């Protein structure tokens, strides 16, 4: 089990914005 | 050179992609879950569209009190029956 | 030669003209001490501490001697607004005589240690070379600072030798010098309690003399001093000049909220006293408690003194000024003569309206009043065309309670809406706008300059802080980097270790 | 007296002059208005 | 040998991301405060702070969500979420404008992060730390108006709300109530930041067109190498060129590059004291001499006065949504309008 | 009178403007985007009051 | 207006008519400007930065270039050196050219971009209107910052030129 | 007075202009 | 370089220029100094801030009669 | 006694106390694990 | 197997930017549908 900090640093960044981009897809077909 | 492999390396790799094509759609469809189930609103407590006013309220229920907002707003959401 | 930015630098390894100029900038700030309390003096007006206190007149150091026990004066008043009073020498007066001695003294202390700024003193016993030990001095200095820290909070602030300082009631009516006991619980460290102020300088005192007793006995870390430049006088400039900043911040921040340091008396209200209508909540309780002891609405509204009366007006707010509006308050809306009295405006029916007071952010400001449940009943329309509001329409009157207007009452329509226009200040008052051609356009207090002039020195040096810093730790690449900076270290691959060569 | 060996001379090249009137100059014509108000 | 050198050792390893001391306050506080603005504008709300929707799951576009300021009420709370407002409660929290506060500080303490991240490259390979001195502009624009001015005024709420559309009512509202236009200190900050881009493109470009020819490509870009001793353009010829068109040119280059340092700090800078003034709404509002003749003379007008009319217009329309703390009514017939409109 | 409405604008130092307030004034409204030479004027007073200076700048 | 204060009018009543600051020719002049005044800032202080040791303490770094002096007078490798290690080693440019090339196109482009959004507003197509896009499930108006900046903009229009109108709408 | 202040800086500006370009220091190459 | 009198009873305090002590000395307890002077201080910036509210401590105008 | 909010400010100031040592102890544990040669 | 070069490049590219225009179109779309819509 071998991270790096260039690893992290990645990550932290890609796997909320791929979460939060699913999110927002899901928005578009709120309806009021 | 900073002593990692590079990225064009790893991205155009078999490896990557068998990963990542199970860990990205798995992060998206959770984010979209995260929405389409409800539970954002709960945990940011933002309105519903049929929850920024009671039937026939129309003033904006906005916290006056700073000691006690939590329990104001507590009250305003009472007030959505 | 010197870049003209640079010409002070020639002071760096010169201890004896080091201290020379320093005395020559303590000599000429003691001089702009004495000149501005001379000058205030020339122009302060002592006449009338309730409607034209020291605040109203544009005063800046007048405030901080009498924060500390100064208050009257070789001719006789007092900032309280007493006759025959004996001030002793420590009159305003006295201080400022004081402060121009001084400076001239330190001026001719200048020039000798200008003169003779080869003195063994500032040699090392070993090399001969000048060299002051920055450690022991920060010791030395510190211990001083603790003997005069604790004395002061001690003697002076107690009364137990001293004058004490500025206290007053909660609404700033009946403020005085008076001696001020330690206050040792919780409460010490709230900023309105005055024996917290006691209190800190008696235990910040003690503590200092302790910690510069260690920093005199115990030699600095290799570690700290290495990595301090501790053998460089620019990293003390570079602290010290962020301890300065932080203090100044401090100063700006509890001139601009108030502290048992920033007195209402001495320095004007502040902005948050009008944004919550402290003094008109205050105002309204005193007039309910006379109403039910049985008084009548002149009575009780007559029953306020004119100085309450006077801090809920927004001409005194010092968030309603301008950067270029220059002098005393007084040159704005004029010089506070007497309150006109409470105004009560009614219209037809007889329902008392209230006056919608202007917020702090508006420069103008419309005329809107509304009954106690807050529905609007008249105002002064823009357009006239589609009104339903018009002080004519709603037939508004005002009777005035209290003050020089006391039960008389006006109908004329613009009379009515003159002193609505009045109401959105607050509490009305005649003013002498003659006297110094005042020109009607409201101007800060010194609370206002004060936070002003603080606060953006705080932030400038904050520039200093980081400049010197940056020149005590890059000391020797701050005339180019290294003519040979082999490839190895500024490329990557080459060192596991950044900077370090040897790996 | 011993002459202080600390001592520097000092210079403004033209062009810094150039510059600083220039600087001076602007900010007059950029703060007189409001010193007249 | 020794922890302390150790842990020293390993954060200054010349790894991809480079780490240092400073990296320790950093990257938690720069991560925290870019995560806080991306989840707020993404799933929460200002209905309770300002009475408006500001996120995607309300149905904002990138132009319109914010993180927005708390209510005026809350003063200039630290707003903790352990705090005596939210009281733990993190939905609350949200609800009472925590993650403004959250935002602006832990993107203070990271701004402190970078300039130390700074100053510890720059320390570790030899250069002198004029990139950091630089970045004391942006330090003093961020405290200024995110810190100090709302420390000024009322309440939190009155600060910039972290948002597209949110900003640009902050630029209007300080249109409207502060004449900020007419302040010398933001003159001097647009003189700054439109005069460094001045300086940017003329510098590039100039740059570009006085390149020697060192390769016989027509794609100019290759015939460069790091290493070589000799400049890539003409000084020479560039200080020519710009001496006959524009009358005077740069003849030293370690001039010229300083003066692009110097000319934006600069003026980020004086707009920064500016906005200190504004914070006490020590405004650069009037010229009195103007006012005076004005409200004797019915027939006088001049650009300024036709400004304070806008602004005028601004206060009366925006401020009963824009302050809804005020519960201002402003009845019809009270408003400023001119004819027909 | 930029905006053709007799309602003349002053722009310069000599008529009450500062630094910050003086302007040359944009030509009148009733001008529109037709050419307003010096020569179009019945005189230079005409010239003045209607803008003619901005065109010209 | 060929003038300062006149200047202001100008953007403001531009503001009422056309929302300039919602369009995004507008908002890459901006991205332009500011981004002209960073980059100006960055690159002033890197070659600042990786000056050749050439003076001595008590004289200006700036003796120790000459005018038309071939040898570059910094260190372009120290100065890369550094900033990659700033941000991570490729967002830094190691050639001289292309770095000086962006330094050209950043504001221009940008600050064309900015020409254009007045040059196209001047035809009336304007800024991004989003007033009342917010609605909720009864059809109440959730006003987001947009419809703040359209009452800011609702004042200036009514009072701007305030004698000049007499129709309701103010076409041009 | 006004005035004059306003066009007595501006009119040094000019001249500045004239001896900064007619009357530099001469760029001389090494 | 002159000697004076005061200059003869001052010197010992100006006699010990670069004199250290090895290694880290009393940088921990200083480092427990500081961490005790950082929690003061968000103290009393919590008290001026309504954010910490104590018994008996009125944080107003209203402090003392 | 101890109010609500110097409650929180005990818990405000743990929570800190803990995410600097986590931090340190993490930094310090990886340093040594993972030496510079020399 | 993490061996470096085994899928084009270009492909790549292609098809994640195919994508970023698929997320950022399905943005647009809601501007016009359902929340934020004005209808
Ligand atoms: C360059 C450096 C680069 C790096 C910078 C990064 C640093 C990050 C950390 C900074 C944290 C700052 C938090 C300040 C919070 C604050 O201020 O919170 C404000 C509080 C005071 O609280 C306020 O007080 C006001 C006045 O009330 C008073 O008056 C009222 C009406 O009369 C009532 O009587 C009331 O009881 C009484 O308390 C109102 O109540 C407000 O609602 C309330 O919020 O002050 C306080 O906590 C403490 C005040 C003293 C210390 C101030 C130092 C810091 C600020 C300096 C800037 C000054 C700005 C002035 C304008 C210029
Ligand atoms: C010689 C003794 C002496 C005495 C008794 C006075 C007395 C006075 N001075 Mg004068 N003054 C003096 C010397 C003196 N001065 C000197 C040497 C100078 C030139 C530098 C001045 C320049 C001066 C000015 C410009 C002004 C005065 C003013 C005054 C009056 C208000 C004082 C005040 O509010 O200070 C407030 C003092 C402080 C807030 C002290 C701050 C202490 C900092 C925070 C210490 C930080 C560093 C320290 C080492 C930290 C660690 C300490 C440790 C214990 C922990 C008062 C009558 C005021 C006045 O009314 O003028 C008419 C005023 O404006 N003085
Ligand atoms: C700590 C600083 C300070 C503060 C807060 C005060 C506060 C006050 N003074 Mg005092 N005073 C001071 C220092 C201070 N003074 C000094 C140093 C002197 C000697 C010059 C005086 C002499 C003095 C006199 C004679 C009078 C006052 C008066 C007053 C009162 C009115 C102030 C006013 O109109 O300001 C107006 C403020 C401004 C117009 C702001 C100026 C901002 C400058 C010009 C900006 C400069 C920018 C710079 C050039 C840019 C460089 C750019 C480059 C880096 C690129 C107010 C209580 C008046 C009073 O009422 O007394 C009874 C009064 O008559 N003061
Ligand atoms: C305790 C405060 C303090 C002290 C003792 C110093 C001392 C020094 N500074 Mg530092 N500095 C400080 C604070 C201080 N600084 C602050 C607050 C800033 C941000 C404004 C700076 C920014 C700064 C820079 C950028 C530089 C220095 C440099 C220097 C060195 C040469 C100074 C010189 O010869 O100027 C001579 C100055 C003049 C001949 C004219 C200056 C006129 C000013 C601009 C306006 C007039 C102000 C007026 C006279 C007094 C107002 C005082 C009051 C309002 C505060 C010297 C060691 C220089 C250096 O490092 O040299 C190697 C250098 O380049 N300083
Ligand atoms: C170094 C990184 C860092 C920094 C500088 C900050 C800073 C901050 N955070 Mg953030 N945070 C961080 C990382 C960081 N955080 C991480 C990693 C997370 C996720 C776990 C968070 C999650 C988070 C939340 C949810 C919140 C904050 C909040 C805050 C703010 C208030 C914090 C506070 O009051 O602490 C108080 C506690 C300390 C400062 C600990 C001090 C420990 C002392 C020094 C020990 C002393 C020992 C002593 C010397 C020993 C003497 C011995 C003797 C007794 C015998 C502050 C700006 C709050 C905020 O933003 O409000 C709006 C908030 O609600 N943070
Ligand atoms: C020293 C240099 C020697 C020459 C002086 C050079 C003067 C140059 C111009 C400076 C004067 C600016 C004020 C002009 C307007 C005026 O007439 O004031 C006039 C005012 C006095 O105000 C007068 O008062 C009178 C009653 O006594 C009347 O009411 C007059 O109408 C009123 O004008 O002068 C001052 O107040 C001076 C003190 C100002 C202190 C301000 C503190 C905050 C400033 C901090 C700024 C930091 C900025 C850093 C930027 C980097
Ligand atoms: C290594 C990996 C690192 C990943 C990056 C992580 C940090 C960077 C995060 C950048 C965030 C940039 C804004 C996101 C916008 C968004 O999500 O829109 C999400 C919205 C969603 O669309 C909205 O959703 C609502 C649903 O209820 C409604 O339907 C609205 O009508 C609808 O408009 O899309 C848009 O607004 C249109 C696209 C606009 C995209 C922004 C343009 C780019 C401007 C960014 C400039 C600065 C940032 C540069 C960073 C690189
Ligand atoms: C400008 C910004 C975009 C530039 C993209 C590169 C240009 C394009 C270019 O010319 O080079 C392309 C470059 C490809 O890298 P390689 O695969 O060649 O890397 C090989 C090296 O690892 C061998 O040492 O792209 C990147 O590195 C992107 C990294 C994004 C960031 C990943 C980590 C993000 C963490 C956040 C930042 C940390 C440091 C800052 C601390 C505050
Ligand atoms: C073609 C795109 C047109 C717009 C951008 C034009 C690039 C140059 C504009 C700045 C000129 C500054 C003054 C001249 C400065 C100057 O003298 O430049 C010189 C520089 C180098 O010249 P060379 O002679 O080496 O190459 C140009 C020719 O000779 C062909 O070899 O020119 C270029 O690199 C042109 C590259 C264009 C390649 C296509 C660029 C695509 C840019 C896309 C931007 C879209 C952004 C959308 C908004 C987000
Ligand atoms: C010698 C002698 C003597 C005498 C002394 C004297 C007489 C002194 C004086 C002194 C003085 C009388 C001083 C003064 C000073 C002043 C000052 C030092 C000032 C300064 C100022 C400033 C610095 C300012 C600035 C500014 C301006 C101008 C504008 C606005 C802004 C500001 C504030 C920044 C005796 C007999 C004792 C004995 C012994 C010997
Ligand atoms: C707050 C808080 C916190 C934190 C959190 C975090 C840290 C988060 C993060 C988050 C994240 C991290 C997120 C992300 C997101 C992202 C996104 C959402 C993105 C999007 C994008 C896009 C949309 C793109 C666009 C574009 C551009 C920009 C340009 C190019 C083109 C395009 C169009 C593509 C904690 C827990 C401590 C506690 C509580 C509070
Ligand atoms: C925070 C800085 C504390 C330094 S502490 C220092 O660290 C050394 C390990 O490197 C120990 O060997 C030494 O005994 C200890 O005093
Ligand atoms: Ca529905
Ligand atoms: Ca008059
Ligand atoms: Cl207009
Ligand atoms: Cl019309
Ligand atoms: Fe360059
Ligand atoms: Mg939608």
């Amino acid at each position: 089990p071998i991270f790096t900090v260039r690893w992290v640093a990645v990550h932290t960044l890609a796997v909320p914005t791929i979460f939060f981009l699913g999110a927002i897809a899901a928005m578009q077909f709120i309806q009021r | 050179t900073t002593g990692e492999r590079p990225f064009s390396d790893i991205i155009t790799s078999v490896r990557y992609w068998v990963i990542h094509s199970i860990t990205i759609p798995a992060l998206f469809i959770a984010g979209w879950l995260f929405v389409s189930t409800g539970l954002a609103y709960d945990v940011f407590g933002t309105p519903r569209p049929d929850s920024y006013y009671a039937q026939e309220q129309r003033s904006i229920p906005l916290v006056t009190d700073r000691f006690e907002a939590k329990q104001q707003v507590e009250t305003f959401l009472e007030q959505l029956k | 030669g010197l870049p003209w930015y640079r010409v002070h630098t020639v002071l760096i390894n010169d201890p004896g003209r080091l201290i020379a100029a320093h005395l020559m900038h303590t000599a000429l700030v003691a001089g702009w001490a004495g000149s501005m309390a001379l000058y205030e003096l020339a122009t302060f007006d002592p006449s009338d501490p309730v409607l034209n206190p020291m605040w109203r007149q544009g005063m800046f150091v007048l405030p901080f001697m009498a924060r500390l026990g100064v208050t009257g004066s070789w001719s006789g008043w007092s900032i309280t607004g007493e006759t025959g009073i004996d001030p002793g020498f420590w009159s305003f007066e006295g201080v400022a005589l004081a402060h121009i001695v001084l400076s001239g003294l330190l001026f001719l202390a200048a020039c000798w240690h200008w003169v003779y700024w080869d003195l063994e003193l500032f040699r090392d016993p070993r090399t001969g070379e000048p060299a002051l030990d920055l450690p022991k001095m920060f010791g030395i200095h510190l211990f001083l600072a603790g003997l005069l820290c604790f004395g002061f909070g001690a003697f002076h602030l107690t009364g137990l030798f001293g004058p004490g300082m500025w206290v007053s009631d909660p609404y700033g009516l009946t403020g005085s010098v008076q001696p001020v006991a330690p206050e040792w619980g919780p409460d010490g460290f709230n900023p309105y309690n005055p024996g917290g102020v006691v209190a800190h300088h008696i235990a910040a005192g003690i503590v200092g003399i302790i910690a510069g007793l260690f920093h005199i006995l115990v030699r600095p870390p290799q570690r700290l001093y290495k990595a301090l430049r501790m053998g460089n006088i620019e990293t003390v400039l570079s602290s010290s000049i962020a301890a300065v900043f932080f203090a100044a911040f401090v100063v700006a921040g509890t001139m601009w909220y108030g502290s048992a340091t920033t007195p209402i008396e001495l320095f004007g209200p502040t902005r948050y006293q009008w944004d919550s209508s402290y003094f008109q909540q205050e105002i309204n309780r005193r007039v309910q408690a006379s109403l039910a002891s049985g008084a009548t609405l002149e009575e009780a509204w007559s029953a306020i003194p004119e100085k309450l009366a006077f801090y809920d007006y927004i001409g005194n707010n010092p968030a309603k000024g301008g950067l270029f509006r220059t002098g005393p308050m007084n040159k704005g809306d004029g010089i506070a003569q007497a309150w006109k009295g409470h105004a009560v405006f009614r219209n037809k029916e007889g329902e008392e309206l209230f006056v919608r007071r202007m917020p702090a952010f508006f420069e103008s400001f419309p005329v809107i009043l509304t009954d106690k449940n807050g529905v609007v009943k008249a105002d002064i329309p823009f357009r006239r065309a589609e009104s339903k509001y018009s002080f004519e329409q709603q037939g508004v009157t005002v009777s005035f309670y209290g003050g020089e207007l006391n039960g008389q009452t006006f109908t004329d329509p613009p009379t009515v809406k003159s002193y609505a226009r009045k109401a959105i200040f607050g509490e009305i008052f005649e003013f002498d706008t003659e006297t110094l051609n005042s020109d009607g356009i409201f101007r800060t207090s010194p609370r206002g300059w004060f936070t002003f002039a603080h606060a953006v020195f705080a932030l400038l040096f904050f520039f200093g802080h980081i400049w010197h810093g940056a020149r005590t730790l890059f000391r020797d690449v701050f005339s180019g980097i290294d003519p040979e900076l082999s490839p190895e270290q500024v490329e990557w691959g080459f060192y596991q270790k950044v900077g370090d060569v040897t790996t | 007296m011993e002459p202080n060996p600390n001592r520097q001379p000092v210079e403004l090249n033209r062009t810094s002059l150039y510059l600083g009137l220039l600087l001076i100059l602007v900010l007059a014509l950029l703060f007189s208005s409001y010193f007249f108000n | 040998r020794g922890w302390f050198d150790i842990l020293d050792d390993w954060l200054k390893r010349d790894r991809f991301v480079f780490v240092g001391w400073s990296g320790i306050l950093l990257f938690p506080c720069a991560y925290l405060a870019l995560g806080g603005w991306l989840t707020g504008t993404t799933f929460v709300t200002s209905w309770y702070t300002h009475g408006l929707a500001s996120s995607y799951l309300e149905g904002c576009n990138f132009l319109t969500v914010a993180v927005s300021t708390p209510a005026n009420s809350m003063g200039h709370s630290l707003l903790l979420l352990w705090g005596p407002e939210a009281q733990g409660d993190f939905t609350r929290w949200c609800q009472l404008g925590g993650l403004w506060t959250f935002i602006a500080l832990h993107g203070a303490f990271g701004l402190i992060g970078f300039m130390l991240r700074q100053f510890e490259i720059a320390r570790l390979v030899g250069v002198r730390p004029y990139n950091a001195i630089a970045f004391s502009a942006p330090i003093a624009v961020f405290v200024s108006v995110f810190l100090i001015y709302p420390l000024g005024q009322s309440s939190w709420f009155f600060a910039p709300s972290f948002g597209v559309a949110a900003i640009f009512r902050f630029l209007l509202f300080f249109q409207g109530f502060h004449n900020w236009t007419l302040n010398p200190f933001h003159m001097m900050g647009v003189a700054g930041v439109l005069g460094g881009a001045l300086l940017c493109a003329i510098h590039g470009a100039t740059v570009e067109n006085t390149l020697f020819q060192d390769g016989e490509g027509a794609s100019t870009f290759r015939a460069f190498n790091p290493t070589q001793a000799e400049e890539t353009y003409s000084m020479v010829t560039a200080n020519r060129f710009w001496s006959q068109i524009f009358g005077i040119a740069f003849s030293n280059k370690r001039w010229l590059h300083f003066f692009m340092l110097f000319v934006p700090v600069t003026g980020l800078w004086m707009s920064a004291i500016g906005v200190v003034g504004l914070a006490l709404n020590l405004r650069s509002y009037d010229f009195i001499s103007q006012e005076i003749r004005a409200a004797e003379d019915p027939e006088f007008e001049t650009f300024y006065t036709k400004n304070l009319l806008l602004n005028e217009g601004i206060r009366a329309w925006m401020a009963p949504q824009d302050q809804p703390h005020e519960n201002f009514v402003f009845p019809e017939e009270v408003l400023p309008r001119g004819n027909a409109l | 009178d930029i905006d053709g409405i007799r309602e003349p604008v002053s722009g310069s130092l000599l008529y009450g403007n500062n630094i910050i307030t003086g302007a040359v004034v944009p030509s009148s409204n009733a001008i529109g985007l037709h050419f307003y030479p010096i020569w179009e004027a019945a005189s230079l007073d005409e010239w003045l009051y209607n803008g003619g200076p901005y065109q010209l700048i | 207006p060929l003038g300062i204060s006149g200047t202001f009018n100008f953007m403001i009543v531009f503001q009422a008519e056309h929302n300039i600051l919602m369009h995004p020719f507008h908002q890459l002049g901006v991205a332009g400007v500011f981004g002209g005044a960073l980059f100006c800032a960055m690159h002033g202080s890197l070659v600042t930065s990786s000056l050749i040791r050439e003076t001595t303490e008590t004289e200006s770094a700036n003796y120790g270039y000459k005018f038309g002096q071939e040898e570059e007078t910094y260190n372009i490798v120290a100065a890369h050196g550094y900033f990659g290690r700033l941000i991570f080693q490729y967002a830094s440019f190691n050639n001289s050219r292309s770095l000086h090339f962006f330094l050209a196109a950043w504001p221009v482009v940008g600050v064309w971009f900015a020409a254009l959004g007045i040059s196209t507003m001047a035809f009336n197509l304007n800024g991004f209107n989003f007033n009342h896009s917010v609605i909720d499930a009864k059809g109440n108006v959730i006003n987001t910052w947009a419809d703040i900046i359209n009452r800011a903009n609702l004042g200036m229009e009514v009072m701007h030129e305030r004698n000049a109108h007499n129709f309701p709408l103010d076409l041009a | 007075m006004e005035t004059i202040t306003y066009v007595f800086i501006f009119a040094c500006i000019i001249a500045l202009f004239f001896f900064a370009i007619f009357f530099r220091e001469p760029p001389r190459i090494t | 370089a002159r000697r004076t009198w005061l200059g003869d009873i001052l010197r010992p305090l100006n006699s010990e220029y670069g004199k250290v002590a090895p290694g880290w000395g009393t940088t921990p307890l200083m480092a427990v100094f500081m961490g005790l002077f950082l929690v003061f201080l968000l103290i009393i910036l919590e008290i001026y801030n309504s954010t910490l509210i104590l018994d008996g401590v009125n944080v107003s105008w209203k402090a003392l009669g | 006694t101890i109010t609500p909010s110097l409650k929180g400010f005990f818990i405000g100031l743990l929570s800190g106390a803990v995410v600097l040592g986590l931090t340190f102890a993490v930094l310090i544990a990886i340093s040594q694990i993972d030496k510079v040669q020399r | 197997m993490s061996e470096g070069g085994r899928i084009p490049l270009w492909i790549v590219a292609t098809v994640a930017g195919m994508g970023v225009i698929v997320i950022v179109g399905l943005f647009f779309y809601g501007a016009y549908a359902g929340l934020g819509s004005s209808l």
